[PDB]
């Protein structure tokens, strides 16, 4: 089975500040790997797939980049919506994992 | 308008089973794979498995062997995840969520199953 080490579990972060996922396959996954976000008290939703797709409405500054077992989600400049849970999935054979997240917090 | 409700909130016993179910519209489930995603209290999403309710096809994660039974009832767009053994392990949202390899774009908004002290 494949799974996802997702760095870091925790990110602490300013409006405005880049900052920059990653998550490492222990197998190659032929960059079927998607990222999801999830707001605090909602569902998850798909904001990036096929490593560096875009999905519905998601705006320029996330970019997903990497290849066979290496990937990476920046947000460039982050808002005020953006703050939330991040999780990336992989999607080559099944079981079909989920990285341990990365929860990205405003500094108060 | 694609839709996934889900059940109601599950307060249960140790050792217990319970029958999570959820009801898709807006598209017919026969044309995608249906999946179950755990999130323990303050924790991160599991993918428990999924099923393919146009042949009846099941996978799961091997740690959910036995814990999990994923069905589907094509008749009324529903599938549901069959619970066994109840433990504290298992209080979680349990997510029903639509998709395939280009991700999942479409989720319930989750049943909390809350099990009670002692398993």
């Amino acid at each position: 089975d494949i799974q996802m080490t997702q760095s870091p579990a925790k990110l602490w972060a300013s409006v405005g500040e880049t900052v920059t996922i990653t998550c490492r396959a222990s197998g190659n996954i032929h960059n079927y790997l998607a990222w999801y976000q999830q707001k605090q008290g909602k569902s998850p939703q798909l904001l990036v797939y096929n490593a560096k797709t875009l999905a519905d409405g998601v705006p320029s500054r996330f970019s997903g980049s990497g290849s066979g077992t290496q990937y990476s989600l920046k947000i460039n400049s982050l808002q005020p919506e953006d703050f939330g849970s991040y999780y990336c999935q992989h999607f080559w054979s099944t079981p079909w994992t989920f990285g341990g997240g990365t929860k990205l917090m405003i500094k108060r | 308008e694609v839709q996934l409700q889900q059940s109601g909130p599950e307060l249960v016993k140790p050792g217990a089973s319970v029958k999570l179910s959820c009801t898709a519209s807006g598209f017919n489930i026969k044309d995608t794979f249906m999946h179950w995603v755990k999130q323990r209290p303050e924790q991160g999403l599991e993918w428990i498995g999924r099923i393919d309710p146009a042949n009846g096809n099941t996978e799961y994660d091997p740690k959910f062997q036995g814990k999990a039974t994923i069905t589907a009832d094509t008749s009324s767009n529903t599938v549901n995840l069959q619970l066994s053994s109840l433990t504290s392990e298992d209080t979680a949202v349990y997510y029903c969520a639509s998709g395939g390899e280009l991700g999942f774009p479409y989720w319930g908004q989750g049943t909390l199953v809350t099990v009670s002290a002692g398993g």
